[PDB]
RNA sequence: GGACGCUAAGCCGCCCGGUGGAUGGCUCGGCUCGGGGCGCCGACGAAGGGCGUGGCAAGCUGCGAUAAGCCCCGGCGAGGCGCAGGCAGCCGUCGAACCGGGGAUUCCCGAAUGGGACCUCCCGCGGCUUAUGCCGCACUCCG
RNA sequence: CCGAUAGCGAACUAGUACCGUGAGGGAAAGCUGAAAAGCACCCCGGGAGGGGGGUGAAAAGAGCCUGAAACCGGGCGGCG
RNA sequence: CCCGAAACCGGUCGAUCUAGCCCGGGGCAGGGUGAAGUCCCUCAACCGAGGGAUGGAGGCCCGCUAGGGGUGCUGAUGUGCAGUUCGCUCCCGUGACCCCGGGCUAGGGGUGAAAGGCCAAUCGAGGCCGGAGAUAGCUGGUUCCCGCCGAAUCAUCCCG
RNA sequence: UAAGGUCCGGUGGAGCCGCCGGUAUCGCGGAUCCUGCCGGGAGUAGCAGCGUAGUCGGGUGAGAAUCCCGACCGCCGGAGGGGCCAGGGUUCCACGGCAAUGGUCGUCAGCCGUGGGUUAGUCGGUCCUAACCCCGCCCGUAACUCGGCGCGGGGGAAAGGGAAACGGGUUUAUAUUCCCGUACCGCGGGGGUAGGUGCGGCAACGCAAGCCCGGAGGGUGACGCCUCGGGGUAGGCGGACCGGCCGAUGAGGCCGGCUAAGCGUAUAAGCCCGGGGAGUGCCGUAAUGGCGAGAACCGGGUGAAAGCGCGAAUGGCCCCCCCGUUAGGGGGGUUCCGCCGAUCCCUGGGGCCCGUGAAAAGCCCUCCGGGAAUUCCGAUCCCCCGCGACCGUACCGAGAACCGACACAGGUGCCCCUGGGUGAGAAGCCUAAGGCGUGUCGGGGGAAACCCGGCCGAGGGAACUCGGCAAACUGGCCCCGUAACUUCGGGAGAAGGGGUGCCUGCGGGUGCGUAACCCGCAGGUCGCAGUGACUAGGGGGGCCCGACUGUUUAAUAAAAA
RNA sequence: GCAUGAAUGGCGUAACGAGGUCCCCGCUGUCCCCGGCCGGGGCCCGGCGAAACCUCUGCCUGGCGCGCAUGCCAGGGACC
RNA sequence: AAAUAGGCGGCCGUGGACGAGGGCUCGGGUAGAAGACCCGG
């Protein structure tokens, strides 16, 4: 497989998986100037990652 | 200085220097649990087995308590023999018997070391002891060294020589060959010498040729100074 | 994103075949960017606008014509081969044919009874130790000894 | 040894420990049943220790 | 898959499909002995194939009628010989 | 022959525009000191940690599938809906937001304790009920 | 007493990002304006960029208060 | 006044690098040569002698099979393609072989077919933090102006 | 004198001084100083080197040498390709984009953004035990998260063992699972019957497979090496037929013609059984060899794959002719005859040994049989009803998804070892199936000098040089022939000589009836050359050392160590 | 024998060797004595883009000087 | 480019008028790394 993922990891993974989203529109108007994009954008050849 | 040596390591438990106990399958007891006297006990010879751990012929035994347990094996045995234990066996090849019974001039193997442990003394393939000189105060038995040992007659033994011989040490013939027999036993080899390992390995010795202490060592030297001729009396042959 | 290299590459499935192996009307590329779905790949198939070369082996004529000259022994030598010993067929795999036929020949001659008794212990002795070569051998070595008529 | 030693071996790969549950450092090894973050599978204090190092670290991440 | 490896229990064989594409498949065990223990012959009669399979394969392949099918029939012709030699004497 | 009759490239200073982020003012932060308080808590299942949770949620913060919260009392009491000053939408003035005390729920992991375990999962009793729901239990003391 | 190449590593989603098998190691990132009025509408530009015009101050028009030097371009004055 | 090096000691962390051992598995085209054993045929009364077959051994040989090692060119490269590479050449290729996965042995200790070699880009004794701002007779450096006087580089002792 | 201060003009748009007495994390030119910013070098080197790929039309678009389609040409071809183990974690798929990323380029993309995709009683994990590990109790230690003994318990294999599943279809992305067909595991019920608490045959032995809680016992699970032969069929290739295509000449080639897992009925050499009794003792294998614990010789019984049927006239390929701009579809036919060669899969002998070669889950039998006790009982035999607590499944798996910071030529396991020609080869080269043209910059120039790979050189034959280092040379294969020395094995492929292509007619060997093959011979005959390419050892002796094979400074030292 | 010697092994040795040394034969551009050809570069162009190191300069010859100079001193050459 | 910078002969001038020589262009080299040189048009 890749072996493997248990139930608690497919969370972990999909917790890790959000972060990879730039931040929304909403937000920026709401603050009122401005907020960045900001670095937790995930790659996949280059993201080496300890537990 | 130097750091531990070669023996010093073995002590350890370290994992090189230690028997393999799971490709091994020996011992030997008489058994104690019903001591030296009683007749209650008979067996019959179930197998003629080869033990893994002793590379040496074995005979399994079958006792009439319904237990297994190996005895080692006599010289022209053959399966189906009937091996007897207690004071009511008769003299027979095979049969095991207190030493009170057993009569001098006769060839033994497998004498207890203390009465009522199965042996601890002549153990070995194709090795046997001689019944030298027998009194009811001790019996004195001639080992496989030469040397006359004092035993108390409560002590079991069985009569016969033991199987085999010139197959616990024949020629190695090449390094191959050699190192199955390692394996089978527990020996640090290939070792070089000390001659020309360096004076931190090894106290003798330096990256040239030339000792550094002379082989002959004291006594009541500590330990890690054992080395060369240890508790030697003399020394070589010729003038 | 106008691929098109994965509408090849499922109408070869249907197809069975080859990617590389799918044409395309190179007019009706507009037609089979638009198709997005199986179904629509499946009708281009049916209108000849997405066509299947079917796969291709190659000619063994050459080799028909080298095997008719080895098959008669012509066209080889030792000039000819790389091969070594066990090519010629080595020293063992030539007597595991010779001795098989060879026992079956004494028995032959035993249900025709051209050989007594006398005679069958000497030829299969004789068998064993590589004297024939083999058909026409026996007949000789028989005829020979005339114990083929007791 | 000597510098260069990058390319031989493609590890790491396979782990010789795992994520633990008592801090989820990736020391909880599996070839005894002992962790060395802060103990856990022979233990049931947490690591003591006046240096501090752990103490320290474990009270800024906390 | 999880071996590849030729083993004794994941040795495989090339079969065809219906539509002639052949897939390599894997197999497990392939028939092995059952022995007396108790002479150097088989005992003669008994089914080979996999050990477990034979609850729900006939049990009495494994007992052509006598008190012990695990005693082959010479090696019983010898044991009724001792039996009876005890009776009589 | 001397002449600025054409001396390009370039050198030096200054000027103007850009680059750059120094400089000054600014500071919901540090740092030190003085006073007082806090002065223990946990198998009656702690602390700590994990993963979810918001209309839109990327992180933080707060909570626990009752999920930026629910209830009760007393107090202050007329606008709110954390960081975040968007829209939609939500609730209160017939008592919200907020503050104090107390309560409900308070997942999984963790002393974690029945066992194993990459933070998950399975089980043997007994109470219970329609019942598997649901409640108590199976490491070590003393009766 | 110190003040954002200082004072806590950290005044701003910080022991965060990040590195290391692990133990452990470890940053940077503060400032629109009175009010966002944070640029409608129009010309051009493939153009979402930029430019022209209208934007109280815009040389406050988006890490935007102030806006140094090194440095780059053109020009002026002198030399060649 | 500030910086600068080799260390020592205590407690921790490392055998995913690499050494060896154990356990369960995997891999090696093809060929040559032809042992011992055993038979047959001819020749010989026999003794044997010759040929042929049979049989396949060897820490054997050959090999762009797979794989392993890494000798020369002191080549190419040498601010690289690459913190160890490329081509050619070379050794080994059924073996005291290689190879995977689990487990085991830890710092004056291991491991070592023995080089003081190796034990995670660190070994004539690993890394981490604490002691600790270690100590130096030793290198470098220590910031605003002005006025006045203005040197000694000799003498005794000292593991100096 | 100065350290330093003051004033003016512009900018800036809110705070700021002087005087006196205090205070210190109070004034910099340098520290191979620390940090930020910036120039020269340069628009140079690098974007060439390894087995070296694009080029012409056409489509799209703001823009096209490198995005796509068509044609043509390569490279890889048992392995820079396919499937997987580890790892990665969304890289997968889809749609929209080009500021950023790709050694140039970009409308493309794994980049950026946003949705969506992994569905399991019958696959594996879990489980078993292994090497071996940990916990509690006792004990130690002043003490411990330290330490091991003696007890008790648990854990421990994604390449070992295991009760058990395939094929087809469909999706943009998924599937042994979803759907469809067919098949089936284990337990619990029910309804029958073998069961007259098992029926038959002289026998080996046949089974619609022995009632029975308990405990015991006994087999099978269950294991090192390497030859030789027996058997199985996926499957390799020619001929003929049926369509399809290619087609100077109309020939020859290519291509599709298929039958799964599950079952039923049949296997057969080992191995048992009778008759018979081994005559100079007979008979055999490829061989060693068997025999009074049973020959020659005759019958039986019994336990591998195989065949056939069920599965299944389905289903699945391959085309052809009609609808239809099109949605959506309709109708057909072919779906075959052989013979012959192997990877692999199972079965008998045989040699080997001072390594003499883990265990348990699980099964099956047997001893005893509690009870029910023939009104008995049961359901391994059927058929029938119910079910499977839990985890995984996408993609890559690599000269861009691992790992080396990196898209670093590196370097890491298994299977594909049935592709053709070739030939001894799982070899080379050529050519397929299959993959790619991202082995990610191009274009130009009589293109000089010179450098890196690489080819040919007259006459001479090492004069060069520490040294023939480096290159050259032999060469494949078959025959003949071989010295000094010798541990009689070896030296040995010593040394040295000779042949080898193609066509035409025959022989032996294997087979089966001329089909399928293998190994030689003769005649004819061309060239400068027949291993013509590729592939492919130069040889000999003396002296020193270490006997040998092995090992050593991973990474200057592979040795006399 | 400057300064050998018997298991801190001596002498010898078949077979073996990516071991050290020497000689021969064949062969040969290693050489006398050099030339031509092939591919990748070089050189030019578009696009993409560093590094080492950096007080400053068009020098030469002598003398001097911490005795091994562009810059002092005396000569000499000098368009960029 | 000998700064004593030379000699001879001929040709020429006289964002915002007019324009002698000369190059770039083309077809090839006796020439040739870029450039230049040379010749034809």
């Amino acid at each position: 497989m890749a072996r493997n993922k248990p139930l608690a990891k497919k969370l972990r993974l999909a917790k890790a998986l959000k972060q990879n989203r730039r931040v929304p529109v909403w937000v920026i108007v709401k603050t009122n100037r401005r907020v960045l994009t900001h670095p937790k954008r995930r790659y996949w050849r280059r993201t080496k990652l300890k537990e | 200085m130097g750091k531990s040596l070669i023996q010093q390591r073995r002590g350890k438990g370290s994992p090189t220097f230690k028997s393999p106990s799971h490709r091994f399958r020996g011992a030997v007891k008489y058994i104690p649990l019903n001591y030296t006297q009683e007749k209650t006990l008979r067996g019959v010879v179930e197998e003629i087995m080869h033990d893994p751990g002793r590379t040496a012929p074995v005979a399994r035994v079958k006792f009439e308590n319904g237990i297994e347990k190996l005895i080692i094996a006599p010289e022209g045995l053959l399966v189906g023999q009937e091996i007897y234990i207690g004071p009511d066996a008769p003299i027979a090849v095979g049969n095991t018997l207190p030493l009170a019974k057993i009569p001098e001039g006769t060839y033994v193997y497998n004498i207890e070391g203390i009465p009522g442990d199965g042996g601890k003394y002549v153990r070995a393939g194709g090795t046997y002891a001689l019944v030298v000189s027998r009194e009811p105060d001790k019996v004195i038995v001639q080992l496989p060294s030469g040397e006359l040992k004092a035993f108390n007659p409560m002590c079991r033994a069985t009569i016969g020589v033991v199987a085999g011989g010139g197959r616990l040490e024949k020629p190695l013939v090449k390094a191959g060959k050699a190192y199955y027999k390692y394996k089978a036993r527990n020996k640090f080899w290939p070792t070089p010498r000390g001659v020309k390992m360096n004076a931190v390995n090894h106290p003798f010795g330096g990256k040239e040729h030339h000792p550094g202490k002379p082989t002959t060592t004291s006594r009541r030297a500590p330990p890690g100074r054992k080395v060369g001729h240890i508790a030697a009396r003399r020394t070589g042959r010729r003038k | 994103m106008n691929t098109l290299k994965m509408q090849r590459r499922i109408a070869a499935e249907i197809l069975k075949c080859g990617e590389n192996r799918i044409w395309i009307d190179p007019e009706r590329i507009d037609d089979v960017a638009s198709a997005i779905t199986r179904e629509d790949i499946k009708r281009l198939i049916k209108e000849g606008v997405i066509k299947k070369k079917p796969i291709k082996g190659q000619s063994r004529y050459r080799a028909k014509i080298r095997h008719e000259q080895k098959k008669k022994g012509r066209h080889r030598g030792p000039g000819s081969r790389k091969g070594k010993k066990t090519a010629r067929m080595g020293k063992k795999e030539l007597w595991i044919k010779t001795i098989r036929a060879l026992r079956k020949e004494l028995r032959k001659l035993k249900a025709q009874k051209k050989i007594d008794r006398k005679t069958y212990r000497m030829l299969y002795i004789r068998a064993k130790g590589g004297q024939f070569k083999n058909k026409h051998q026996l007949y000789l070595f028989l005829e020979e000894h005339g114990l083929l008529k007791k | 040894m000597g510098s260069g030693t990058a390319t031989f071996g493609k590890r790491n790969s396979t782990p010789t420990h795992i994520r633990c549950r008592r801090c989820g450092r990736v020391s909880y090894n599996v070839k005894k049943g002992y962790c060395a973050a802060c103990g856990f599978g022979r233990s049931r204090r947490l690591r003591k220790y006046r240096w501090s190092k752990k103490w320290k670290k474990k009270k800024n991440a906390h | 898959m999880k071996p590849m490896y030729r083993s004794r229990s994941w040795r495989r064989k090339y079969v065809r499909t219906p539509g002639g594409r052949v897939v390599i498949h894997f197999e497990r065990k392939k028939p092995k002995i059952a022995h007396c223990a108790m002479c150097g012959r088989p005992l003669n009669g008994i089914p080979r194939g996999r050990p477990v399979e034979m609850r729900k394969l006939p049990k009495t392949k494994k007992r052509p009628e006598r008190p012990m099918p695990h005693l082959c029939p010479r090696c019983m012709r010898k044991v009724m010989k001792e039996q009876i030699r005890a009776q009589l004497s």
